[PDB]
RNA sequence: UUCAAAUGAGAACUUUGAAGACUGAAGUGGGGAAAGGUUCCACGUCAACAGCAGUUGGACGUGGGUUAGUCGAUCCUAAGAGAUGGGGAAGCUCCGUUUCAAAGGCCUGAUUUUAUGCAGGCCACCAUCGAAAGGGAAUCCGGUUAAGAUUCCGGAACCUGGAUAUGGAUUCUUCACGGUAACGUAACUGAAUGUGGAGACGUCGGCGCGAGCCCUGGGAGGAGUUAUCUUUUCUUCUUAACAGCUUAUCACCCCGGAAUUGGUUUAUCCGGAGAUGGGGUCUUAUGGCUGGAAGAGGCCAGCACCUUUGCUGGCUCCGGUGCGCUUGUGACGGCCCGUGAAAAUCCACAGGAAGGAAUAGUUUUCAUGCCAGGUCGUACUGAUAACCGCAGCAGGUCUCCAAGGUGAACAGCCUCUAGUUGAUAGAAUAAUGUAGAUAAGGGAAGUCGGCAAAAUAGAUCCGUAACUUCGGGAUAAGGAUUGGCUCUAAGGGUCGGGUAGUGAGGGCCUUGGUCAGACGCUUGUUGUAGACGGCCUUGGUCUUGCUACAAUUAACGAUCAACUUAGAACUGGUACGGACAAGGGGAAUCUGACUGUCUAAUUAAAACAUAGCAUUGCGAUGGUCAGAAAGUGAUGUUGACGCAAU
RNA sequence: AUGGUGAACUAUGCCUGAAUAGGGUGAAGCCAGAGGAAACUCUGGUGGAGGCUCGUAGCGGUUCUGACGUGCAAAUCGAUC
């Protein structure tokens, strides 16, 4: 579906009582004219749409991945 | 540079259709495709679309007229007859 | 160069059978059917296309929100600004002259 | 050259009409033709200043 | 199939709240947005339709009614008109000159629209090609080409 | 067409492998419409058919195979068909289909036996059928069978019908604000009735732009050649429906005001009914980034599995040009005594009925959530073997895609992808034949008649008469060149119009780190980088506003990639449109003016037709014509510049 | 003579769609220049018209009175059109 780029609202739709599954994807991409980095994508499967949240810095990944509720069945990689 | 001597627009028909028929056709197509002045805006923007319909490109004012002329000579006096006949009703 | 074929069952090219060839992810050239083009809505008075209104097929207009179907003017999605602007002039001035017609009539007949 | 500022608005129209026709054959053919037009304009302009004085 | 332009005149229904469109043969000299007036008290201008009994001598009209209510039968082609050549107040008749030169007397109550019909002088252009005849007759009827009976 | 192997009792024909060719992408290739009806695929098999043969088959016996809310039929209506009420007709039935028919349902309210009746506001359309290439609500990608897929598996969408809430906006200025404006903001009451838009749309010509393909540079891999040379040749490098942001001509809005008239398209239209200019709005075709989605597909290296198979892995990148072909679209211009469809359906506006506030009532044409999408078709051929021509018969049958080179070219000729290598064969290869050809000298003397063949026949330069309806005749007639190599000249785009102090050198790399400097290489051990990066620097760190010299001319300098034209030397046993491709010409006569049409299967014609000219009838209670009548029709959705007969 | 069937071929009209490489010639209209006192006339560009023209796809078929004429074919094949 579409893509949303806000952290705070993203957690709201995780426990929105309609999301059953979610997936996380890792990509090793390039940037600018320098050395590459670690890139990750967080995907959430809704009832009629497939939301996503791309993050190009693994620094913010830690505090978010722990914030996922245990009741959410996550397909790691 | 006058490219063609005497046939102009009707020269597109080649050599066929005689000389008088082309010439008589030639006369009408000159004013059929010509540019007329508009009575509502006064511009050189009156052209013929369809048989006897004269439209103005600007202000979209379409005037009904002759098949090949905005105002045919056989009917220019018709409104002159009516207009001269109107005033006797009042005075 | 790869060559494509029809996906529907009609073998003839018409306005309802327009074909655009697209580069498919699988590495092959696939024919993609295009729907007929939309036409701009037109003003009822001047006939010209009116701006600010979404252009789409007739039946599919039932899905778009009103923000693309109604400008905040009087005669929103039927007339276009200038036609409305002089429609106000024609309405205001003729009613203005109508009472002028009335006042002269009340004076001439009274002094008759 | 019209927006370059060196030329005037009126001389644009003269050459534009002629460029729609002939006697302008190529890019080079126009450039000194423009120059001599400015050179001619500068000729009487210099002579007009001294003649008045 | 008609050499004369039409006119789409809208008349507001007085009986009910709606609009009625009418198809009129465009008399030459009428334009879009012109106020076409129909009735007894209509003035004498090109485009208006009036009964023949309401107009003085010398007026030429078109699209007149054979009988009071057939809504126009006579002088409907391009460039045609019928002249008012005298009234008959007794027994409410009026006689006119048809475009063919025939003189016919009709009721003064039958209506007719003032002015000649646009599209006149059309047949002054030679038809030249066969295809121009084919194009002209492709919309009128199957009356072309004509084969001689002697052959 | 040939060779070898395999199978088989039995191979010029089956299969496989190796060669040699052809169709040359207006296919001998990929899909379909009508038609066929299981010919589709698998097993086994040769009595019969495949005009030779055959273990081969579109044949024989037995089985398998066609998956739809989105593709279509379903629905609308065109030309037209036709049922009622009616009128004829002995009658089978004929006329008309809205016309001499009192021909219908429909929202509010009543509610609380009213089930749905009843009391008012109402509108009147006025059977049905009729175009799987006319209009039409909604989806794509990857993969998967012996045979299926836009239908199945996976992933990702959107539409319609319905029910209910959650969230947001609205409100004691009870049914929103902003912008001068074009208009915008996800939502941001609203009936009867009326109006408007879409559906809805001619052909041709050039131009602009987009997509697919073609050409090509760098780099990352694989395959080919390598007697000699070639930073060489070929090949993979791809991204969908749908969604967010963003993006164009055209058009419009605010200021301003014009002659020393100016903008301006390849194509001269526009401007005091207000330009040029400055600043904005809008449709979003198309295009760009992102999500779908790189975990998908593709090209490669190792692992070993009689096997059922996979794992580990790398890349899947950055560009350029063009009168290039196909196609789409936009603003235009030319054409008409042709100006070049309807309805279903969908939406909007005017209007104001009706109801409504905050102790909350709406808001289900705002976001989200829940359910369902019925029936029918889906296999294959679509053609010198699946259709029609009694047959597997050189015949006929509608359409989309279409590469490289020479070349004006979808012409001819050769090739890449793909597909065939199929239509009886072997040996000598007499006459006579059918189809291609060549002939010394003359040359139409042959023949009813140069009938058949022949010659010129492409391109560039020169030159062209009689006559004429002045447009043509006319590439008339008639002359000069054409190869290859090395050069010369000409025809464009994009950038830059200074020095000294100054501010940012919004890259500020650089020295210190401050602390997001963190992931990455189960708590902790203590080990690694901090992604070397947000945040401040004493700085050497090619765009500039200010002043100065004086700022200007000559115009310059740097990059880039196309073909076209002309010319100069040299060179070839004077050959050069070298193959293919490709006009014989002139003086006249008879006749039809020309384009066009017909005897589909012996006559393509001076025959018919055509424009032009003239005549005749007709003013509708009519002229011409049809019907067995009719309350019937064709001209006629007509009117004398028209219809009808010549 | 009576009563029925046939326009899937072809004959004509209507509705609905579909198809037509590449060159030649050059009309209006327009622009510039020149001439002249005017009227106006010539020169050079665009421009694409034209039931025009050479010529493929397509439609017919002129000639060889070619081939065949118990044929591939109850009229087809090849060249020239």
């Amino acid at each position: 579906a579409r893509e949303i780029t806000d952290i705070k609202q993203f957690l709201e739709l995780t426990r929105r009582a309609d999301v059953k599954t979610a997936t996380v994807k890792i990509n090793k991409k390039l940037n600018k004219a320098g050395k590459p980095f670690r890139q990750t994508k967080f995907k959430v499967r809704g009832s009629s749409s497939l939301y996503t949240l791309v993050i190009n810095d693994a620094g913010k990944a830690k505090k978010l991945i722990q914030s996922l509720p245990p009741t959410l069945k996550v397909n790691r990689l | 540079a006058k490219r063609t001597k005497k046939v102009g627009i009707t020269g597109k028909y080649g050599v066929r259709y005689g000389s008088s028929l082309r010439r008589q056709v030639k006369k009408l197509e000159i004013q059929q495709h010509a540019r007329y002045d508009c009575s509502f805006c006064g511009k050189k923007t009156v052209k013929r679309g369809a048989a006897g319909i004269w439209t103005c490109s600007c202000c979209k004012k379409t005037v009904a007229g002759g098949a090949y002329t905005v105002s045919t000579a056989a009917a220019a006096t018709v409104r002159s007859t009516i207009r001269r006949l109107r005033e006797m009703v009042e005075a | 160069a790869q060559r494509v074929t029809f996906r529907r069952r009609n073998p003839y090219n018409t306005r309802s059978n327009k074909i655009k060839v697209v580069k498919t992810p699988g590495g092959i050239l696939r024919a993609q059917h295009v729907k007929k083009l939309a036409t701009r809505p037109k003003c009822g008075d001047c006939g010209s296309a009116l701006q600010g209104i979404s252009t789409l097929r007739p039946r599919q207009y039932a899905t778009v929100s009103k923000t693309h179907k109604t400008v905040s003017r009087a005669y929103g999605g039927s007339r276009c600004a200038n036609c409305v602007k002089e429609r106000i002039i024609r309405a205001f001035l003729i009613e203005e002259q109508k009472i002028v017609k009335k006042v002269v009539k009340e004076q001439t007949e009274a002094a008759k | 050259y019209r927006d370059a500022g060196k030329i005037d608005k009126h001389l644009y129209h003269v050459l534009y009409k002629e460029s729609k026709g002939n006697a302008f054959k190529h890019k080079r053919a126009l450039v000194e033709h423009i120059i001599q037009a400015k050179a001619d304009a500068q000729r009487e302009k210099a002579l007009n200043e001294e003649a008045e004085a | 199939g008609r050499g004369a332009p039409l006119a789409k005149v809208v008349f507001r229904d007085p009986y009910k709240y709606r609009l009625r469109e009418e198809i009129f043969i465009a008399n030459e000299g009428v334009h879009t947005g012109q106020f076409i007036y129909a009735g007894k008290k209509a003035s004498l201008n090109v485009g208006n339709v009036l009964p023949l009994g309401s107009v003085p001598e010398g007026t030429i009209v078109s699209n007149v009614e054979e009988k009071p209510g057939d809504r126009g039968a006579l002088a409907r082609a391009s460039g045609n008109y019928v002249i008012i050549i005298g009234h008959n107040p007794d027994e409410n008749k009026t006689r006119v000159r048809l475009p063919s030169g025939a003189k016919k007397v009709i009721s003064s109550d039958a209506r007719g629209v003032i002015g000649v019909i646009a599209g006149g002088g059309r047949v002054d252009k030679p038809l030249l090609k066969a295809g121009r005849a084919f194009h002209k007759y492709r919309l009128k009827r199957n009356s072309w080409p004509k084969t001689r009976g002697v052959a």
